[PDB]
C-alpha cells in the first residue's frame, strides 16, 4: 500500500523507529529490559512490567533492569517481542505492520540466525509487506551529506571504523570493535567500588548512567590530573547522595584508549582506526585523512578529540596536520539517514517483499542482504 | 662436530649431525602474559616462551617474534635462543659452527645483523646459515628440481637444475596459514563465537589443521554439504562447546588457489608455480613436471596434489607427465637435510669463522652464507 | 632478625600475628568500646572525620599489642593486609597513624587471597570468599588474581543478624522476665548472635524446598537448633528460621543473586583456558560462613544451577572437588600471612618503609604510579 512506511532503527542503549517523512523519531525510547526484582506475591499484576519512560518512571520496588542486547550481540527474543510489539501497539505510533512498510537496519559481524528469528517475527507474527535491512554508518553519512570520508563512529557499546570513498569499503578493511559505555559505566560504579558506595543491581547502574553522561567529563593529561588536586564535587540523588569523585570522574580514556591497563586484551580506538585507514591506498589513504567521518553516541566528552589528536600525531606522517573535528551530538543522524533514504526511490528496489520471504526466507534475506 | 639448529617462525628444531630426529621441537613464538598493576607475590619468569609459554597459555599471550621474515625484537628472538639452547642441549656455543637456515627476500642487514649478534653474543668457532629448500631437495634425492616452500608465513617456488637455478626463475610470495588461521578465525566468529586472545589462535590452528582437508569443486561440494548434512563435522573444544563445520574444513585452504577470499591482487598457487615453470628451458621444464617436489609444514593436508596436478594438467599439455613428489615429512627434511649436509666433510671446510667478520666485516656474509 | 606483624581488614575481627606464627595467637572484635563508651566505635565508618577514628586507632593499636604482648613494634615490620573495595583514604589514614605516629620500620600491603592460596601454595584456584559482609570469588590463576571476575554479595553476617533480628522482632515466642510479644524494641545483639553463632547447622536442600512451599500455601521444621535464652526468657521455637536464611541467601526468585551466581559470572569472563582449571579448582573457603553441614545445600544449589539451560552450554557437565582447608575458621588469612611473612626479608625490601614515606607519604594503588 502506498501510505507512509514505518522506518524502524535500532541500538544497543538507545533504539529508535519512525516514518519516511517523520522529521523526529518520535520516542527517544533507550534499549533495556524492564523485569520485577522479586517473585510478585500476588499474581496478576503488570506482567513483566513491561514498562516504558514513563511507566519505567512508575515504580522502582520490583523492577529489575537489563538489555536484551548486551553490547550489540543479542541473546534472547521474548524482551524484543514485548518492546516491539509495543511499538505496534497503538501507544507509539498507533499503526500495524501491514499498514505500512518497514526499513530497518542491523549491526555487523552478526551470525544470520539474528536476521532469521527477526525476519520471523515481522513476517509470520506481524505482516510487513515490504522489508528492509542496512547499515548504520551508511545512514550517518547521508545524514552528514558525505559519501565518502573516513567513517567512524561508536554506539552505547559497539565502536566501529569504515574507511569509505563513494560508499565502498573493504571488509578487510573495515573494522570494528564492540566495546562502549556500558562497561565505562561498569568501570565508573567500580571505581566507587573503590570508593566504597552502594552497589546492589540495576538502579545504581542507571544513576552511574546519568552521572557518566552528566556527572562525567574527560580531561587530556590523567597523569599531571592524577597528580594534581581538586575537592572533587558532589551530586544529589533522590536520596541526596552527597558523593565525591575526582579522576574516576575521568578515568575512562584507560578504557577508550588504554583499556589493557585493566589487564585486558585490546587495542585502542585510534589505533585499529589507523590500521584500517592503512589497509587502503596509501595515497588514498592520504587524501581520506583529510575527510575521517567522525561520530559517536557514546563519545561524547571534552578534550578526548584532543586526545585522538595526540594518537594522530603520535600515528600521523607527521606535518600532514590533521587538526580536530568535535561533533557533539551524535544520535539521529542514523535515523536522519533512513528517513532519506526510505523517503527515496532507494527501497523499491531494496524492499523485501512478504511473498519473496514465504517463497525463500534466509535465501531472500541473503541473495537481497547485497 | 656441529650444531644443526633448524628454524621457523613457528617450528624451530634443533640437534646434530647423523641425528635423525630434531632434539628441539618447539613453537617459537613470543609469550607476553598479562602484567597488570596490583600487587602479587613469588613472582614468575618475563615472559615465557612458546613451549614454557603454553603451559600458562591463560596469561602468556603468545605474539609472534617475525613476520614472514620480519623479525620483530632481536633481543626477544636471543631470549628464545638462549634459552633453547640451555633447554634442550645446555651446550656452549664455542664447541662447533652453528648451522641456521633464512630466506630471499630479506634485507642483508638482517642477516649481517644476525651473524653479527652470533659472534657477539655467542662467539662460535665459526657458523652457517642457508635456504630450507636447498635442505628440501637436498634430503630429496636431486640436484635438478622445483620445490614450494609453505610454512607458517612463507611461500617460494625454486626450481633447481644440477644444482644450477636462477633467482630470475625462483618465485616467492611469503604468504601461508597464519593468514588462514586469521581468515578462519573470522569466519567462525561469523558464525557465532568468541575469538580474542592468542589461546584462540592456538585452538583454531589445532582444529585447523584436523580439518583442511582438499576436496575437488566447492560449487559441487557446497551443494552436497547443503543438500546433506552429514558432513558438517562437530567438534567439542577443550571447553563444552562443540561446532559443527563441514564446508569451513577444506574450503579455508582453497584461498591458497584462490587470492578472492582475501582480494590479494595476486595469482593461484598452481598458476604462480607454473609460472615459475616458465620462467625456465622447454627441456627442463619438462624435468619439473618430473620432478615436481613438495614441502612446507603447511602442506600436511591431503588432497591438493591431485588438485595442483589436476590445474597444472589443465595448463601443460598431455606430453607433459606430472610425477608430483610428495614427501608427508617435508617440515622436519629441512632439519634433516641440515644434518647430512653437516656430514659432508668438504661443506664443513667451508667456514664462516671469527676473523672474517673481526677483519673482513659483513661483506663475506654476502658472499659467503651463499 | 625478629617476628612481624600480620593483620587484616576485617569488620568484626582484625588479629595481629607474628613471622611464621605456628597457631592461633588472639581474636578480638574490631569495635572500640572505651570509656564512658554507651556504644563502641566501629572500623566501618565512611566519610566520617580523621582525628576522632585517628586517635582511636592509635590508642586501640597501643594496648592492642599491650594486652596482646606489649612487644614495641618500633623494632619490626608490618604485614597489612588488604580487603578490597574500602577506601584508600582510609587504608592511607591507617598508614597515616603507623608511620606519621608510630613509626614502624616498615609496613607491606597484602591480599588476603594470596595468605588463602598461601595454605596450599599452588598456582590457580578459585576463590571462594565469603567475609563478614560480602563475598568474593575472584580467583587466582597461575598465583595471578583475575581482575574482572569479582562481585560481592552486601548480605554478610552482619546483615544476617539484621534478617535474625526482622523474624525475631516479628515474633517474641519467648516468655515474660506470660510471653511479651514484641513488647520492647532494643535486643541483646550478643544473646542474639550467641543464639545464631552457637547455632549455624545448615539443614537439608529438601528442607529448603519445605520452606519455599511455606512461602505460598511446612513438613515439620522441629526438631529445630537454636541455643538458650537469658534474661528470665529462654524458649524452644523453630530454629529453621536460620534455613530460612540459608534460602534468603540464595535467591533467584526474580534476583538471581547467589555464590553460584558469581561462579557463573567468572566463567562468563573466564577463558577456555580457565575453566577445567576451575572444575579442578574446587577451592573451599570463606571467612564469616563457617558453616555447619553447608555442603549439602551449597553442592545442592551448585549442582541444581548446572541445570541450568541457559548455562548448560557455559558450563557443558563440568564436576568438582573439595579444596579442603588445612587451616581453621578464620585463620586462614592469619596464618597464611604468618609463614608468608615468615622469610620474607628478602620481600621486606617491599615492604614500604617510613624512611621513603617521609619524603612521600603516599601509597599508590591502581593510579598512575
Ligand atoms: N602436521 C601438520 N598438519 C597440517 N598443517 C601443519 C602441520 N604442521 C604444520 N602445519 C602448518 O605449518 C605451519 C606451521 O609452521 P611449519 O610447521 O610450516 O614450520 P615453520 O615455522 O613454518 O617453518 P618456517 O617458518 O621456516 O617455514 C602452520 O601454518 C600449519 O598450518
Ligand atoms: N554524555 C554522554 N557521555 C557518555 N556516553 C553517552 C552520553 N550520552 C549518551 N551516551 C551513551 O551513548 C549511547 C548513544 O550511542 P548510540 O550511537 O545512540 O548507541 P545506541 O544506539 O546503542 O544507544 C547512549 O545509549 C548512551 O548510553
Ligand atoms: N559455625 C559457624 N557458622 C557460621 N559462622 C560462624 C560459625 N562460627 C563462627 N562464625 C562466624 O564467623 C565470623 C568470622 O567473621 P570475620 O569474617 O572474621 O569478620 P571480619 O572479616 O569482619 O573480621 C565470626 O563473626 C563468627 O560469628
Amino acid at each position: 500500500i502506498a501510505n507512509q512506511p514505518v522506518v524502524i532503527d535500532n541500538g544497543s542503549g538507545v533504539i529508535k523507529a519512525g516514518f519516511a517523512g517523520d522529521q523526529i523519531p518520535k520516542y527517544c525510547f533507550p534499549n533495556y529490559v524492564g523485569r520485577p526484582k522479586h517473585v510478585r506475591v500476588m499474581a496478576g499484576a503488570l506482567e513483566g512490567d513491561i514498562f516504558i519512560g514513563p511507566k519505567a518512571e512508575e515504580h522502582r520496588g520490583l523492577l529489575s533492569i537489563r538489555y536484551p542486547m548486551e553490547h550489540g550481540i543479542v541473546k534472547d527474543w521474548n524482551d524484543m517481542e514485548r518492546i516491539w510489539q509495543y511499538v505496534y501497539s497503538k501507544d507509539q505510533l498507533q499503526t500495524f505492520s501491514e499498514e505500512h512498510p518497514v526499513l530497518l537496519t542491523e549491526a555487523p559481524l552478526n551470525p544470520r540466525k539474528n536476521r532469521e528469528r527477526a525476519a520471523e517475527v515481522f513476517f509470520e507474527t506481524f505482516n510487513v509487506p515490504a522489508l528492509f535491512i542496512s547499515m548504520q554508518a551508511v545512514l550517518s553519512l547521508y545524514a552528514t551529506g558525505r559519501t565518502t570520508g573516513v567513517v567512524l563512529d561508536s554506539g552505547d557499546g559497539v565502536t566501529h571504523a569504515v574507511p569509505i570513498y563513494e560508499g565502498f569499503a573493504m571488509p578487510h578493511s573495515i573494522m570494528r570493535i564492540d566495546i562502549a559505555g556500558r562497561d565505562v559505566s561498569r568501570f565508573l560504579r567500580l571505581y566507587l567500588r573503590k570508593e566504597g558506595y552502594d552497589f546492589h543491581s540495576s538502579s545504581e547502574f542507571e544513576i552511574v548512567k546519568a552521572i557518566k553522561e552528566r556527572a562525567c567529563y574527560l580531561s587530556i593529561n590523567p597523569q599531571k590530573d592524577e597528580t594534581l588536586e581538586t575537592e572533587k564535587a558532589q551530586y544529589y540523588l533522590p536520596d541526596g547522595s552527597t558523593i565525591e569523585i575526582g579522576p574516576s570522574r575521568f578515568r575512562a580514556p584507560e578504557l577508550l584508549f588504554r583499556p589493557d591497563l585493566i589487564g585486558e586484551e585490546s587495542e585502542g580506538i585510534h589505533e585499529v582506526l589507523v590500521f584500517a585507514i592503512q589497509k587502503s591506498d596509501m595515497d588514498l589513504r592520504r587524501t581520506l585523512f583529510s575527510n575521517i567521518v567522525l561520530s559517536g553516541g557514546s563519545t561524547l566528552f571534552k578534550g578526548f578529540g584532543d586526545r585522538l589528536l595526540s594518537e594522530v600525531k603520535k600515528l600521523a606522517p607527521k606535518d600532514v596536520k590533521i587538526r580536530i573535528s568535535a561533533p557533539q551530538e551524535r544520535l539521529y543522524s542514523t535515523w536522519i539517514g533512513g528517513s532519506i533514504l526510505a523517503s527515496l526511490d532507494t527501497f523499491k528496489k531494496m524492499w523485501v517483499s512478504k511473498k519473496e520471504y514465504e517463497e525463500d526466507g534466509a535465501r531472500s534475506i541473503h541473495r537481497k542482504t547485497f | 662436530a656441529a650444531l644443526v639448529v633448524d628454524n621457523g617462525s613457528g617450528m624451530c628444531k634443533a640437534g646434530f649431525a647423523g641425528d635423525d630426529a630434531p632434539r628441539a621441537v618447539f613453537p617459537s613464538i613470543v609469550g607476553r602474559p598479562r602484567h597488570q598493576g596490583v600487587m602479587v607475590g613469588m613472582g614468575q619468569k618475563d615472559s615465557y616462551v612458546g613451549d614454557e609459554a603454553q603451559s600458562k597459555r591463560g596469561i602468556l599471550t603468545l605474539k609472534y617474534p617475525i613476520e614472514h621474515g620480519i623479525v620483530t625484537n632481536w633481543d626477544d628472538m636471543e631470549k628464545i635462543w638462549h634459552h633453547t639452547f640451555y633447554n634442550e642441549l645446555r651446550v656452549a656455543p664455542e664447541e662447533h659452527p652453528v648451522l641456521l637456515t633464512e630466506a630471499p627476500l630479506n634485507p642483508k642487514a638482517n642477516r649481517e645483523k644476525m651473524t653479527q649478534i652470533m659472534f657477539e653474543t655467542f662467539n662460535t668457532p665459526a657458523m652457517y646459515v642457508a635456504i630450507q629448500a636447498v635442505l628440501s631437495l637436498y634430503a630429496s634425492g636431486r640436484t635438478t628440481g622445483i620445490v614450494m616452500d609453505s610454512g607458517d608465513g612463507v611461500t617460494h617456488t625454486v626450481p633447481i637444475y644440477e644444482g644450477y637455478a636462477l633467482p630470475h626463475a625462483i618465485l616467492r610470495l611469503d604468504l601461508a596459514g597464519r593468514d588462514l588461521t586469521d581468515y578462519l578465525m573470522k569466519i567462525l566468529t561469523e558464525r557465532g563465537y568468541s575469538f580474542t586472545t592468542t589461546a584462540e589462535r592456538e585452538i583454531v590452528r589445532d582444529i585447523k589443521e584436523k580439518l583442511c582437508y582438499v576436496a575437488l569443486d566447492f560449487e559441487q561440494e557446497m551443494a552436497t554439504a547443503a543438500s546433506s548434512s552429514s558432513l558438517e563435522k562437530s567438534y567439542e573444544l577443550p571447553d563444552g562447546q562443540v561446532i559443527t563445520i563441514g564446508n569451513e574444513r577444506f574450503r579455508c585452504p582453497e584461498a591458497l588457489f584462490q587470492p578472492s577470499f582475501l582480494g590479494m591482487e595476486s595469482c593461484g598457487i598452481h598458476e604462480t608455480t607454473f609460472n615459475s615453470i616458465m620462467k625456465c628451458d622447454v627441456d627442463i621444464r619438462k624435468d619439473l613436471y618430473a620432478n615436481t617436489v613438495l614441502s612446507g609444514g603447511t602442506t600436511m593436508y591431503p588432497g591438493i596434489a591431485d588438485r595442483m596436478q589436476k590445474e597444472i594438467t589443465a595448463l601443460a599439455p598431455s606430453t607433459m607427465k606430472i610425477k608430483i613428489i610428495a614427501p608427508p615429512e617435508r617440515k622436519y627434511s629441512v632439519w634433516i637435510g641440515g644434518s647430512i649436509l653437516a656430514s659432508l666433510s668438504t661443506f664443513q671446510q667451508m667456514w664462516i669463522s671469527k676473523q672474517e667478520y673481526d677483519e673482513s666485516g659483513p661483506s663475506i656474509v654476502h658472499r659467503k652464507c651463499f | 632478625e625478629k617476628t612481624a606483624v600480620v593483620i587484616d581488614l576485617g569488620e568484626a575481627f582484625t588479629k595481629c600475628g607474628f613471622a611464621g606464627e605456628t597457631g592461633p595467637r588472639c581474636i578480638i572484635p574490631s569495635v572500640i568500646k572505651k570509656a564512658g563508651m554507651p556504644k563502641p566505635i566501629k572500623v566501618v565508618q565512611y566519610n566520617i572525620n580523621t582525628e576522632e577514628l585517628y586517635s582511636y586507632l592509635k590508642e586501640f593499636i597501643h594496648i592492642l599489642y599491650f594486652r596482646h604482648l606489649l612487644v614495641n613494634p618500633r623494632d619490626r615490620r608490618v604485614v597489612v593486609i588488604e580487603s578490597v573495595l574500602c577506601p584508600s583514604h582510609f587504608r592511607e589514614t591507617l598508614t597515616r597513624v603507623l608511620f606519621k605516629y608510630f613509626e614502624v620500620p616498615s609496613v607491606l600491603l597484602a591480599p588476603s587471597h594470596l595468605m588463602a592460596l598461601l595454605t596450599l601454595g599452588i598456582n590457580s584456584a578459585m576463590v571462594l570468599d565469603c567475609g563478614y559482609r560480602e563475598s568474593l570469588v575472584l580467583p587466582i590463576y597461575e598465583g595471578i588474581p583475575v581482575l574482572n571476575c569479582w562481585g560481592a554479595l552486601p548480605l554478610g553476617g552482619k546483615a544476617l543478624h539484621k534478617e535474625l533480628e526482622t523474624q525475631l522482632l516479628e515474633q517474641c515466642t519467648v516468655d515474660t522476665g506470660q510471653s511479651l510479644p514484641s513488647v520492647m524494641g532494643s535486643i541483646p545483639e550478643g544473646v542474639l548472635e550467641d543464639i545464631k553463632v552457637r547455632t549455624c547447622f545448615v539443614s537439608d536442600l529438601t528442607r529448603g524446598l519445605k520452606i519455599q512451599a511455606a512461602k505460598f500455601n511446612r513438613p515439620s521444621p522441629p526438631p529445630n537448633v537454636d541455643y538458650p535464652l537469658d534474661g528470665e526468657k529462654i524458649l524452644h521455637v523453630l530454629g529453621s528460621i536460620r534455613d530460612s536464611v540459608v534460602e534468603i541467601l540464595f535467591e533467584q526468585d526474580n534476583e538471581e543473586k547467589s555464590v553460584a551466581t558469581l561462579i557463573l559470572d567468572s566463567l562468563m569472563q573466564c577463558p577456555i583456558d580457565t575453566r577445567k582449571q576451575l572444575a579442578e579448582n574446587l577451592v573451599i573457603i570463606g571467612g564469616t560462613s563457617m558453616l555447619p553441614g553447608f555442603l549439602h545445600r551449597l553442592l545442592a544449589e551448585i549442582r541444581y544451577l548446572v541445570e541450568k539451560p541457559k548455562y548448560k552450554k557455559t558450563l557443558g557437565t563440568k564436576t568438582f572437588r573439595i579444596h579442603t582447608p588445612p587451616a581453621k575458621a578464620n585463620c586462614v588469612a592469619w596464618l597464611g600471612g604468618a609463614i608468608f611473612g615468615a622469610l620474607q626479608d628478602i620481600l621486606g625490601s617491599r615492604s614500604v618503609s617510613k624512611e621513603y614515606y617521609n619524603q612521600t607519604g603516599r601509597i599508590p594503588d591502581w593510579c598512575s604510579l
